[PDB]
């Protein structure tokens, strides 16, 4: 049931999900640090990659982890 | 008769229990 479907430390990969009107929108930036500890006090504003016209009533998120 | 058309925010989709065929 793959009914939508769709294909396309040193850095910080950045994301930004929001759900509006039946669209779950993706913003996103990647950029160097050199706090490798945690995020940095600068700035830098994220820019949209993805729509998705997906209709859901999301309100839980979970994440994906790589095992060898 | 035909029975397989069927009813229960904006755009969401949602595939006793509120099933009505139409007639
Ligand atoms: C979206 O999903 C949430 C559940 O995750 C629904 O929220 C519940 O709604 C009932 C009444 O319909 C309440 O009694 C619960 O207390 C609600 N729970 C939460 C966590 O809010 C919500 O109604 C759904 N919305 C739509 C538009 O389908
Ligand atoms: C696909 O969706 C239909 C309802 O539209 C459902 O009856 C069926 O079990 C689903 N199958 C899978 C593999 O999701």
């Amino acid at each position: 049931n793959c009914t939508f479907e769709y294909v396309s430390f040193k850095n910080l990969r950045e994301f930004v999900f929001k759900n509006i009107d039946g669209y779950f929108k993706i913003y996103s930036k990647h950029t160097p640090i050199n706090l490798v500890r945690d995020l940095p006090q600068g700035f830098s504003a994220l820019e949209p990659l993805v729509d998705l016209p997906i209709g859901i009533n999301i309100t839980r998120f979970q994440t994906l982890l790589a095992l060898h | 008769g035909n029975y397989n058309y069927l009813y229960r925010k904006p755009f969401e989709r949602d595939i006793y229990f509120p099933l009505q065929s139409y007639g």
